[PDB]
């Protein structure tokens, strides 16, 4: 939903240490995964390059560098065993280099609340369903991408640098196990996105073509990449809205449907009584609905309406959409409208 | 329009990829279905899942392929099932330029539309004289009154000419009028031992010559006859002679079962039984078409629509196999007892 | 299970992409072989490289394809080579869900398992009366004692009825009992000139009628006959009449060579020679199967395991071609001189 | 070399994907053509666009497909068009390693080079006794002077032995000397009613036996014969007998139409008309090959270059269909009409 | 009385416009089916949906 | 699918409203064209204006209507004009749910698809005894040897029975076997003055009766006859009698011209001349169909596609009139602007 | 026919027929036993008493 | 670039100018009552502009214009209204000279 | 010229809609008649009601 977009621009972008470092860090911190994306195509390309340079940096004794036919960064197999770094390129549709890659993260434990397509993201196969330590759990845990990273890391160069990565595995596995519980377990509400759309994010991003389901642009510091790799996440305490949330969810939901209903009846009022509403135009009738309906609800919508723009047409569609969460308010209004169709019963006659 | 069909195909072919519950998909698939399914449920409002596991989820997906299959063909099946309803809107989903299709499917359609739009030469499957009302005994003498040379049929791909001693004449007119050949491949021989008007054995003396358009031709060799040249037989021998001319095979523009790669294999896959549910489905589907509902067409079709339909149905058949969908259908009463060749036999009317 | 097979197939076809050393691979392939090989060298401990150059690296890859090919077909060839030891754990690799398979591979296996499990109407390759002990002279009169109409076979796809002046009778029984036809396509003609019991020429007069199930049919026209309806012939003429009825083709639920797309072309590719190393390897493999080890089956197979095997071998064959493997095989002695149509002719027992 | 051919096919099949202007392409396709066109325009100096719209942009691309199609099949058509000029530098593009090829294309070429460089047993197309000069009336008694048994041909796949009461003898020599079979499948029957030298009907009594290489075979059953064993026919009956031995089919190492999957349709596609501009283009290209420029070769080719060409042209034909190019050709005067079955017929010389 | 018929006719001809799930029915049709169904269900107690 | 046609129809019918350009529009119309042309130019990239004035603006619109008319009928006319080019993309426009279609159009389609998919009793067009070879003279005696009552045809809707003094007998068989009627309306009259075999005048006496299924019917009254019941005629009079039974009309489940409202006039509109440009166009279009390109089919169609197409064309015809387009068509040569009944005559080949 | 009610009835029924088509309803009827099998000109012929 | 912005239509109360301008083919009406959704309002040019901005430089900016689009067209719809409605007077200027 | 007939037709066909009061005019119709009737009265000086 929120991508780790382009990485800002400053001339500190040079600093080869900072750049190379982030190049490695990033191939294990983020998912270019064929199941879903984490970063921009641009953000990745720059990462692969920062990585490409770190590799053929070679400040010490040479290895064997078998450059490939395509001048494309990472088309070189680094000798001894020749681990061609073409597998560490950015293929989004595949996952190939970056995190995940040959892993499964989009799985489905069928029964779960919501039915907001009950899927589950278990970062690097971490089927985190239990209370974490983290003194334990970050043990014999492969990532494949991380594992192959360590091979290429030595077949190419530095052991001292790849050894720091072996020792890091636990702390890295816990940052992720933690994340899963949070994403998967914690933020599972009627506000987290539906799946058919979840699955459409990645491919629509690839396609370039655009639809409503918009990725958020979070520009990042080149150096923050390293800092993030040396910072796991242990949530001190949950938001106070959680327990109350579901109630609030239902409140909003019902309120919405009540509006729909009202509009459904108001709409036909024109063909119904023409002599009265000749000057009537669609805008009129809902401006009156919005008017007589709760302000808090509008506020929620306006979050994306003052940003995206809705046409009367988009509104009609929404009105006509059959999906209403019933409450006491709902059924009563619905029935009121019924009795209120006589109009002689409203005390106004032709 | 072709693009549409290509997409529909691509999707069904992609749906057949779903064999198990936890397996990982080919990058290609998760890119196709992810989009398709979303756009489909977007105008259909149905609950199609990327990884169906139940049965209702599987039926739903199948109904989807079905919708796209029917749409891509231009078929309105009508009330055929209480569990399934056809959404005409599926066409709009398939027209969405955003849904990608495979290179394989692209060329696949291109071929159909390409050949189905024009003509070409092809080996005909049946004998040249298959549509003849009268046939004569093979190896028996017959001389029509007042004629010195008498050509006559004796089989589906066989004719024999009765020549008198020292006789000669043209034979081409026995071949013409039938079909519309481009090139007929002949191979003539000598009937060394034939029966006479009375029953006695007779010998054909070596020396008889068959020339096409003038040039003399050998016996037992294939000959490229243009069907218009003069087929002249001469008998310089001092005895009665009889020579048979065989139409080994001929080529015309009429479409055959080789107009499209392995068309036959598909046709079989479509006309196949599987189970009563599929049987009735495939049947009801073709009822709207010009194709025979349950028995292969005698004559191979020649229009894009028909060919396409078959390819689509064939693919939809494979989809049927992998998904294992179970549902009702008007006039279809399923028999659960392990299905045998005997039961299947009965179902075909 | 089908998943295991499709994976094996995918891997083989993926290895088939390696025609050279430096060539760049379709990113799709790099994913497949990257995974496959990693999990293979892990469960087999062999040293297969994605980018082979030497020869031993090429062999190693082929042995892998073979191991998978066998594991997928469910075959255990045993000790057939001093260089190759079939590691059975390959099945475990082909069961790894992390290993993806192509859309093509999916639709392929789905087809095999699809038609293999059910029946369907086929055109049938040979003649109807192919398995008959007796045959009569085509065009010769014959009247079985006490009868007025006598049906009699005269060819692999031919019969002829001898009718007396003013006779009539059913003929269907001559077709029944043979095979299991669903629809027999006929086309009757009038034998205008036939031989009598003595040898003299007789004429069949125009007026004879052949009716199917009651409705009168024309001569020289194809007729859809179910095989159960009454094939009644009548001779209202005041002379002896003889008519020939032809079974142009019939349909039965017996599997033919068109069950799977271009099954024939695949078969040929497997029964081909290439070189002795291949020849024997292929033979030794089929010795484990119910399929003929070096000669095309007279009758097309009809079970999953069979068809599946053939395909896996056909692919394994192309894999052979591209990789150029060189290894020893028990009981086989390689002849290095250039290979000619003669050398190959000799190798086939 | 094979790597080169696959790239050319990949590119062509990719160009076929462009059915519309604004359609979204498979990331795979863009990646390929992006490199291909970038390198082609570098060594050719032409302006090919990934998303052609005009017509000149469409021609330019088609011309590129043609240049590659030819470079791959190794053909030099020369001056055949005022608009087109063949660049020999095209071969250098198809060799550039950085240009990938599909798995489908690799497995397609490996199949051609595979079966084309070796032999294999295949069901031959025509009758065994097709290349015979003399034929006898089927069902007629014929005893060669001084012999007790006389085998003689009476059809393209038929022979008939005439035995005397109590006569026996070998027959295998009438078959030998023709073709080069590896196995000849037979099925013998008893000619229950044949004509005598005079014309009278004669019956063959039950008891006549036929044994292959010693073992006695039943009548009406298929018999796998190696062509070398002793085909012995006996007649312990006290009357004149006649039996017919049929060559249902036989196998030989001669390439048939089933050497490559659905080669038939691929051929038909190339030999199809489309329009005059195509007809001529396809013809002019075939004038550089051993293949007949506008009529299906009676005999299926057997060399790498021949088949390879057919496929490149079959594909280029599809590329033609989709791109709808328009250009002049020496000697071709295009009729701008809608085109009918008649106009196409006339175009074929 | 003729009006009653003309109305009835219109309603049916409008129901005939439902060939798809579609929604977002044309103004004219929706307006009709809306008014109609409401008064129907009101006096029939049946539950017809647009 | 039907929805698409309705939309296409609506749009055309809407453009048909543009006689002048200055005029004010029925808001309803504007809404249509607005959404329509918007989406159309969006995917077609052409420049169609809701408010035309020039000519090229008019043609442009007509081309749009043509594009749609074709996409709706599922037709691809190909290169038939240097000016016009059919955009397959048009279908993608009509599949857009945003585009409306009049209530009228929906019901129009629904009716077509309705009757087209089923059968119904219709008053047949021509006389009952139309397809008869032999006919007799009206009012003349004729008695087939050995019979007492001889029914015989003497008109396309007439028969006459010859009864001997005191004869009786069923007649139904003279009607049966022909067509497949459900009900035949008869009316018999007494031939009060007929000719005898010799030429003399003979009277039929009052008392002759006709009974159906046993019940006695009157003379000169229409009679519903199921065609199965016993059509018995009795002659209790002591003199020769001759009567006439008349098939005034009958009903069968064969589609007539009243299958769809005023289909007749619609067809007339399609087959009407207008001008060369139209004529040639309409012809060029019908060439893709099973319909006679320029002459009213003797037999009214019965498939959706035919009827549907006719309507689309019939409408497109009016659209042609109002817009007055002017463009070139291959093989068409516009003779100025006078136009006489004569010139129109000459246009019909 | 020649009376309002007649003509009218027909028209309304005709329309109700098209409605039947598009809505494709499925319900029972006293004395009617539906034969769901594909439907042919034959089965139709039969239904007319 | 692919649009009709000069739409002669209806008899004008003035007569010098009978024309009535549609910038980006957006009739003021689309404000009163929409024509085609809120998602897609895009006119050809602005659309092609986006495609280019993407293919070449970057989306980051093309996103700005993507979201800005409606605001843009609204401004233009109003502009049209003002022109050919709110201010065509005698001083307006004849179509003759306009086209010239 | 045809336009003239189309108008005169529309008007009449519209007037036919005015069966016997109990009717709620099709919005569209009102608009048309009004414009016509208006203009007509402005030229006829007769008093035509809608």
């Amino acid at each position: 939903q929120i991508i780790l977009d382009l990485k800002i621009d400053p001339g500190e972008r040079m600093d080869p240490a900072v750049r190379m470092v982030a190049g490695v860090v990033g191939h294990l911190l983020f998912t270019a995964g064929g199941r879903f994306t984490n970063l921009t195509q641009n953000m990745a390309r720059q990462l692969d390059i920062a990585l490409n340079d770190y590799l053929l940096y070679m400040y010490n004794t040479r290895v064997q560098v078998n450059y490939g036919p395509t001048g494309e960064p990472l088309d070189f197999q680094i000798g001894r065993n020749q681990y061609d770094c073409n597998v560490f390129r950015a293929d989004f549709a595949t996952g190939t280099g970056y995190n995940g890659w040959a892993t499964i993260d989009v799985e489905y434990r069928d029964p779960a609340p919501y039915v907001h397509a009950q899927r589950y993201i278990r970062y690097c196969g971490i089927d985190s369903r239990e209370l974490i330590n983290p003194t334990t759990y970050g043990i014999g845990m492969t990532y494949h991408c991380y594992n192959e990273m360590l091979r290429m890391l030595v077949a190419a160069g530095k052991d001292s640098e790849a050894a720091y990565f072996r020792s890091m595995l636990p702390f890295h596995m816990v940052r992720f196990a933690r994340i899963n519980q949070i994403i998967n377990e914690d933020l599972h509400s009627v506000f987290s996105l539906p799946d058919d759309m979840f699955n459409a994010l990645l491919p629509d991003l690839i396609a370039g073509a655009h639809q409503n389901a918009d990725p958020v642009v979070l520009d990042v510091s080149w150096i923050s990449l390293w800092f993030a790799f040396n910072r796991s996440f242990e949530p001190t305490h949950r938001n106070e809205m959680l327990e109350i949330a579901p109630l609030i969810e239902s409140v909003y939901a019902s309120e919405l449907s009540v509006m729909k209903v009202d509009m459904r009846h108001l709409s036909l009022m024109q063909r119904r009584f023409p002599d009265v509403l000749i000057q009537a135009r669609p805008s009129h009738f809902w401006k009156a609905v919005l008017n007589d309906s709760p302000e808090a609800v509008k506020a929620v919508m306006n979050l994306s309406h003052s940003h995206n723009f809705i046409n009367i047409r988009d509104m009609m569609r929404w009105v006509l959409l059959p999906s209403l969460q019933p409450s006491l308010k709902l059924v009563l209004e619905e029935e009121a409208w019924a009795a209120a169709n006589d109009f002689e019963d409203l005390m106004l006659t032709d | 329009m072709d693009t549409i069909a290509a997409r529909a195909l691509t999707v069904m072919r992609a749906c057949a990829t779903l064999q198990e519950a936890r397996i990982v998909l080919e990058a290609n698939v998760m890119e196709i279905l992810g989009i398709a399914i979303n756009r489909y449920n977007g105008l259909t409002l149905r609950g199609v899942t990327m990884r169906p596991t139940s049965l209702a989820q599987r039926n739903e997906m199948f109904f989807m392929c079905l919708d796209m299959m029917l749409s891509a063909a231009g078929i309105n099946v009508g009330p055929i099932s209480p569990d399934y309803t056809q959404h005409m809107a599926t066409i709009g989903v398939l027209a969405t330029p955003e849904i990608p299709f495979t290179t394989e499917a692209a060329n696949e359609i291109a071929r159909v539309t390409g050949e189905t739009s024009t003509w070409g030469p092809a080996r005909q499957p049946y004998g040249f004289f298959l549509e003849t009302e009268e046939t004569f005994q093979p190896g028996r003498w017959f001389m029509r009154a007042a004629q010195a040379a008498t050509a006559v049929v004796c089989g589906p791909d066989m004719i024999q000419v009765s020549l008198n001693a020292g006789a000669r004449g043209d034979v081409q007119q026995i071949f013409q009028g039938r079909n519309d050949p481009m090139m007929i491949y002949l191979v003539w021989r000598r009937i060394e031992n034939f029966a006479m008007a009375q029953g006695n054995s007779q010998q054909t003396q070596a020396g008889v010559t068959v020339s096409v358009g003038g040039v003399d031709m050998r016996a037992g060799r294939i000959i490229a006859w243009d069907g218009q040249a003069a087929l002249h037989v001469r008998n310089p021998t001092q005895q009665n002679a009889m020579v048979q001319i065989q139409v080994v095979f001929y080529i015309s523009m009429d479409k055959t079962l080789n107009q499209y790669p392995a068309l036959t294999a598909e046709i079989f896959n479509v006309y196949s039984f599987r189970d009563h549910t599929w049987h009735g489905l495939r049947t009801a589907i073709r009822n709207r078409t010009t194709l025979p509902n349950m028995l292969p067409p005698i004559f191979p079709p020649n229009d894009r629509d028909s060919i396409l339909t078959l390819l689509l149905l064939s693919t939809l058949a494979d989809v049927y196999t992998v998904l294992r969908p179970e549902f009702a259908m008007h006039g279809v009463n399923p028999m659960p007892g392990p299905l045998t060749a005997a039961i299947a036999r009965a179902a075909y009317v």
